[PDB]
RNA sequence: ACGACCAGGGCUACACACGUGCUACAAUGGCGCAUACAAAGAGAAGCGACCUCGCGAGAGCAAGCGGACCUCAUAAAGUGCGUCGUAGUCCGGAUUGGAGUCUGCAACUCGACUCCAUGAAGUCGGAAUCGCUAGUAAUCGUGGAUCAGAAUGCCACGGUG
RNA sequence: GGGUGAUUAGCUCAGCUGGGAGAGCACCUCCCUACAAGGAGGGGGUCGGCGGUUCGAUCCCGUCAUCACCCACCA
RNA sequence: UCCUCCUAAAGAGUAACGGAGGAGCACGAAGGUUGGCUAAUCCUGGUCGGACAUCAGGAGGUUAGUGCAAUGGCAUAAGCC
């Protein structure tokens, strides 16, 4: 139990404790179930170490577990000049996409007195 | 104690012939390691942390203690008999039973190294460490409602200097700076 | 490129640019559409970008890269 | 000259209260998987099959038919077998990141669409206000016009009760 | 200068043998028909100041500040 | 009324409707004894800890703790254990 899943429901579905974790989505998490070859209908097959901990190298092409934000968390601090649309939408807590702000910001905005 | 041999080759006697040494005396040693936790939480009512030192209790080699407190200026209106800790240090002949898995072999999951090594050291095996982020690994009636428990150490050791007493390191799970 | 791919410099920009480098000690150029685009490689030159009131004089850095005259620099203050 | 020509700009510039809508708040529901029963329209570099590349938007190669025939074109709700253990959740999805696909002088401001991650509210709505006496209140799916790109509004059509 | 009380929401005022910040009005916003009433929601607190003790003082205790009530006497 | 410091001029004695404060009890433990040990505060490193209790070290060493005001001592530790 909890061999892959970081979470104590170890009788259940294949997605549980398997989804939006780690750099790891239904997407991905169906590319290393697809790696150890193994069963997924009503639960996951049950495993033992060297089975699958060991194909994590099958889905490594992406940002994950320690690596998820490393590198991005120093590119970002690239632009913060005042003058840059980029470097003050990143300075403050802004949309560097634009949004509007008269109507229908309230999610942004948050809650009004 | 089972495991103590490896001291003569794959820790300080490297150093110790880097500059004609013949005892482990004229190298840095362990004066001793302390494994502490923390009881000071107050988030949810203090019902299950007994049991948290029986896991504690599992690794060290010596039981969590009551303990109690020195000040009572808090504003936790706590009496100098209020337990404030665990009291778990170790010394000699147990502290060759904790290395014998822990920080040295008992976890298969290795990382791909980025650069994370040990830091901060001065003189006195100054360095302090807790465990960071999830991965599960299997451990002692560990099928309980409750949050993931780890170990925060401390160590002393008879050094001047710990970037010269690097090789007393050598034999972890934990790197060191190049 | 994800704008039906490579850019395009309006000719009336076009034709003053390299005259800006290189800009001698007369004026620097005057521009009045804030939709005109630059590219990343220009540096080292002097232009005034009209508001709708003002002209503001910027001077382009290795720090600019492909904007439109209204993103590049605050030709507003403006709220 | 507040006339008229000429070029750039404004009409989603922001503060606060909405009138009418909408995905919902979970199980008169979702998630997975298979599956029945349609009308009305559009189609002269059109509609574009079969197949293929690309994670994908989209695009490539080229039949069929100038269209009761071909093509847009796998109706959905419903129906059958598993699953959820009632909790802001396997729910839900504003966000958040890196890069694309399509169009147009124009996409900062101020467009439609996509891939893999990533993440907060929402617990049936205060006084009150509104709809129907039966194919009636309610609800599911397909087209068309304006038109370069862009509607959830407009106009037709079929399903359930 | 002195005695006795007060100090908390804009106003009127609870909480006073030790922490839990609150009620009715008022204001703003909203519902009905024109203005109220009636019914809901919301905003905002050095809880006056300095010390004593205590983990902690709107509270207890001493002492300031500002206001009311009664005094400030013999010649 | 009982106590700390000054008032007080370095003997002894000592005044003031002289100047600052505490006490009205507390602990059978906070008493007895043998044996052991060493705190604060700051900084660096351990955060799942919401001003202050808390783990290891460097700096320091009755500056912390010593039941109370205040005075003074305490490593021989009267300190904590």
């Amino acid at each position: 139990a909890r061999i892959a899943g970081i979470n104590i429901p170890d009788h259940k579905h294949a997605v549980i404790a398997l989804t939006s974790i780690y750099g790891v989505g239904k997407t991905r998490s169906k590319a290393i179930l697809a790696a150890a070859g193994i069963a997924e209908d009503v639960k996951i097959s049950e495993l033992s170490e060297g089975q699958i901990d060991t194909l994590r190298d099958e889905v490594a092409k992406f940002v994950v577990e320690g690596d998820l934000r490393r590198e991005i968390s120093m590119s970002i601090k690239r632009l913060m000049d005042l003058g840059c649309y980029r470097g003050l939408r990143h300075r403050r807590g802004l949309p560097v996409r634009g949004q509007r702000t008269k109507t229908n910001a309230r999610t942004r905005k948050g809650p009004r007195k | 104690a089972k495991l103590h041999d490896y001291y003569k080759d794959e820790v300080v006697k490297k150093l110790m012939t880097e500059f004609n040494y013949n005892s482990v005396m004229q190298v840095p040693r362990v004066e001793k390691i302390t494994l502490n936790m923390g009881v000071g939480e107050a988030i949810a009512d203090k019902k299950l942390l007994d049991n948290a030192a029986a896991d504690l209790a599992a690794i060290s080699g010596q039981k969590p203690l009551i303990t109690k407190a020195r000040k009572s200026v808090a504003g936790f209106k706590i009496r100098q008999g209020y337990p404030i800790g665990c009291k778990v240090t170790l010394r000699g002949e147990r502290m060759w039973e904790f290395f014998e898995r822990l920080i040295t072999i008992a976890v298969p999951r290795i990382r791909d190294f980025r650069g994370l090594s040990a830091k901060s050291f001065d003189g006195r095996g100054n360095y302090s460490m807790g465990v960071r982020e999830q991965i599960i690994f299997p451990e002692i009636d560990y099928d309980k409602v409750d949050r993931v428990r780890g170990l925060d150490i401390t160590i002393t050791t008879t050094a001047k200097s710990d970037e010269e007493g690097r090789a007393l390191l050598a034999a972890f799970d934990f790197p060191f700076r190049k | 490129r994800s704008l039906k791919k490579g850019p395009f410099i309006d000719l009336h920009l076009l034709k003053k640019v390299e005259k800006a480098v290189e800009s001698g000690d007369k004026k620097p150029l005057r521009t009045w559409s804030r939709r005109s685009t630059i590219f990343p490689n220009m540096i080292g030159l002097t232009i005034a970008v009209h508001n709708g009131r003002q002209h503001v004089p910027v001077f382009v850095t290795d720090e600019m890269v492909g904007h439109k005259l209204g993103e590049f620099a605050p030709t507003r203050t403006y709220r």
